[PDB]
RNA sequence: AAACUUGAGUGCAGAAGAGGAAAGUGGAAUUCCAUGUGUAGCGGUGAAAUGCGCAGAGAUAUGGAGGAACACCAGUGGCGAAGGCGACUUUCUGGUCUGUAACUGACGCUGAUGUGCGAAAGCGUGGGGAUCAAACAGGAUUAGAUACCCUGGUAGUCCACGCCGUAAACGAUGAGUGCUAAGUGUUAGGGGGCCCCUUAGUGCUGCAGCUAACGCAUUAAGCACUCCGCCUGGGGAGUACGACCGCAAGGUUGAAACUCAAAGGAAUUGACGGGGACCCGCACAAGCGGUGGAGCAUGUGGUUUAAUUCGAAGCAACGCGA
RNA sequence: AAGGAGGUAAAAAUGG
């Protein structure tokens, strides 16, 4: 059955991405719209509505392409697994495609981005890479 | 095309009925096939169980 | 049924035995029964005229209705019982006139059942009927060859016979042994098959057994001597070294047919075993 | 620790099914037995012979005995975890699918070790025995023919109860879960107006993506997460040793020394095939005239001789070098 | 009209 809910999700994002879909419902979670909204922030995607129905609630992301129909996400990488959870230091944060990336970490204030997480000098679960 | 049994909404084949299981069979006893009578496959079986029964009851014949 | 003896000796290993699960009655009844000296295989000139008899534990007889011929009122199987003079079991049964009688104990017949005789009986185990009225392909046993004699066919352990067709004066049937013959149709047949089928495949499994059963060993004829057989003498082993298998009185013992000639029933007999 | 109904089950209303187990009934056909008619063959093959038959075969008609399988329906159809399940009837019994939204409230997935089922052959005990048929006998073919072919024919093939536990047991594709263009069939349903929508299967075609290629492609071999099993060059070898299982046959687990520089997959071009389709040719067909028969001329083989010079041998050597 | 799936006939000397 379903163990990664949140593997599901970026792979639901990246197989509308290949797709050239513009907009992807899916069931929601706290942890599932805080990447959702970092994502925005970022500017991989373009819009997060959040359905606040029966059943946990929907998610629905709005996807974003460039000029010339170019992709703004390029790919989505899970890192930590149920089988196998990753984490990282401060110090040992890494930088997704030398800075030119995103990494999605979890951490004691909140799930955040490599760059906050350095800022701030904290660690934690390294839960994504995006590029 | 369409179904004998499904046209006429008779929802049940009654193995007695000799002079309409002589309609699905063949001169020399045979049952026609389903494709060649336009009956359903649904009916199809109801109809080859009721002519076997028929022909253990020696309503109609084997050969 | 059969039950397998542990080798906790070389006596027992490999012997086995009925369970005697069927009989339900341990003792005979009394009013049934007569004495039954042994014979050991000697005629009344005091001879011994067949071999291998003697010995062997002491039985009582029980009398037997092989002629099942009180007709027309019910008989209900009080049990089934051992009987150490034959193969079969025997289930005593009491009409409802209260006598009491023995009869052969067919394949499946259980205390409480009843049976019947006579031309209306039903067709089910334990009746016995006319030949004439029983149906062609039933399965019969204690199967007269004289009208009111008594049966005389198909009574041991497992035993039956099929009713094949039904002739004028004649029915068809066919024995245990394979033969097809014609039995007059007034003869009676008991519906079903002599009980205790285990029975042939016990493992007598040692000498002792045998000797308590009464039989006597068989000395073979190729370790007699020449006047005691045609197969005696001889320096060490020899082999039969004649044209055909003697027996111990002179005549040929492999494959030397013995029925005699001119037999009333040669033309009764349509099918050999 | 406390809640929820989306997963998972349950209730309620429905559907189909060669799912399984046990009894009973039935028609066709094969073999055999008896009898009537009847004459000299039958059978078989590329062609034959063995064999059967003048004691009356084979053919034909009737009746009887018995075993085994269920013609048509029948279908990329149905059912089952797999193996597998196809005459009909009755009894017992398993699973699956559809709609509903009362009901429980995560109770789920996977699954080492374990425990069961598991085609055929095979083993034991007891039955049964038509057909077919390892072994085997004879005949044929052949250089030989322990075969292919023919005539017989035992185990076995069938049943019960135990055993064995393996197959290219295959979709050569582990289970669960979600997500990712479309077109068109079919099986069993459901909803809204022949049409549309929809659930679960079963097929075909085909994007993106994948792939060494072939190909796969909502029944993934795409994109992902969880768990299990398995692989690490070819032989040696599924062998040896040990262990466990089995009545036996054998099964499961399972190396090494030594040896080679390959072994392999997919696809390409050729060549070839006791593979195929088509087209053409005095290749058949139509027709005229011949050769093969006679004498003779000539060439060739053979034989002979001292030598009968050498060369040419299917078409494409032989009135050929000449 | 051209391709894919199932069943199913008839034929057959031997060696290249
Ligand atoms: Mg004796
Ligand atoms: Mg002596
Ligand atoms: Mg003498
Ligand atoms: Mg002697
Ligand atoms: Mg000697
Ligand atoms: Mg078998
Ligand atoms: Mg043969
Ligand atoms: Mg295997
Ligand atoms: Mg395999
Ligand atoms: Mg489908």
């Amino acid at each position: 059955t379903m163990t990664d809910p949140i593997a599901d999700m970026l792979t639901r994002v990246r197989n509308a991405n290949m797709v050239r879909h513009e907009k992807l419902e899916l069931p929601a979670s706290n942890i599932k719209k805080e990447i959702a909204e970092i994502l925005k922030s970022e500017g991989f995607i373009k819009n997060v509505e959040y359905v606040e129905d029966d059943k946990q609630g929907v998610l629905r992301l709005f996807l974003k392409y460039g000029q010339n129909d170019e992709r703004v996400i390029t790919g989505l990488k899970r890192i930590s697994k149920p089988g196998l959870r990753v984490y990282a230091k401060a110090s040992e944060m890494p930088k997704v495609l030398n800075g030119l990336g995103i990494a999605l970490v979890s951490t004691s204030e909140g799930v955040i981005t490599d760059k906050e997480a350095r800022k701030r000098n904290v660690g934690g679960e390294i839960i994504a890479y995006v590029w | 095309k369409v179904c004998y049994f499904t046209a006429n909404g008779i929802t049940h084949i009654d193995y007695k009925d000799t002079e309409l299981l002589k309609r699905f069979i063949s001169e020399r006893g045979k049952i026609l096939p389903r494709r060649v009578t336009g009956t359903s496959a649904k009916y199809q079986r109801m109809l080859t169980t009721a002519i076997k029964r028929s022909r253990h009851m020696a309503l109609l014949p084997y050969v | 049924a059969i039950k397998k003896y542990k080798p906790i000796t070389n006596g027992r290993r490999n012997m086995t035995s009925l369970d005697f699960a069927e009989i339900t009655k341990t003792t005979p009844e009394k009013s049934l029964l007569k004495p039954l000296p042994k014979k050991a295989g000697r005629n009344n000139q005091g001879k011994l005229t067949v071999r291998h008899h003697g010995g062997g534990h002491k039985r009582q007889y029980r009398v037997i209705d092989f002629k099942r011929n009180k007709d027309g009122i019910n008989a209900k199987v009080d049990s089934i019982q051992y009987d150490p003079n034959r193969s079969a079991n025997i289930a005593l049964v009491v009409y409802a006139d209260g006598e009491k009688r023995y009869i052969i104990a067919p394949k499946g017949l259980e205390v409480g059942q009843i049976v019947e005789s006579g031309a209306e009986a039903d067709i089910k185990v334990g009746n016995a009927l006319p030949l004439q009225n029983i149906p062609v392909g039933t399965v019969v046993h204690n199967i007269e060859l004289k009208p009111g004699k008594g049966g005389q066919i198909a009574r041991s352990a497992g035993a039956s016979a099929q009713v094949l067709g039904k002739e004028g004066k004649y029915v068809l049937i066919r024995l245990r042994s394979g033969e097809v013959r014609m039995i007059l149709s007034t003869c009676r047949a008991t519906i079903g098959q002599v009980g205790n089928l285990q029975h042939e495949l016990v493992n007598v499994g040692k000498a002792g057994r045998s000797r308590w059963k009464g039989i006597r060993p068989t000395v073979r004829g190729s370790v007699m001597n020449p006047n005691d057989h045609p197969h005696g003498g001889g320096e060490g082993r020899a082999p039969i070294g004649r044209p055909s298998p003697m027996s111990p009185w002179g005549k040929p013992t492999l494959g030397k047919k013995t029925r005699r000639g001119k037999k009333s029933s040669d033309k009764l007999i349509v099918r050999g075993r």
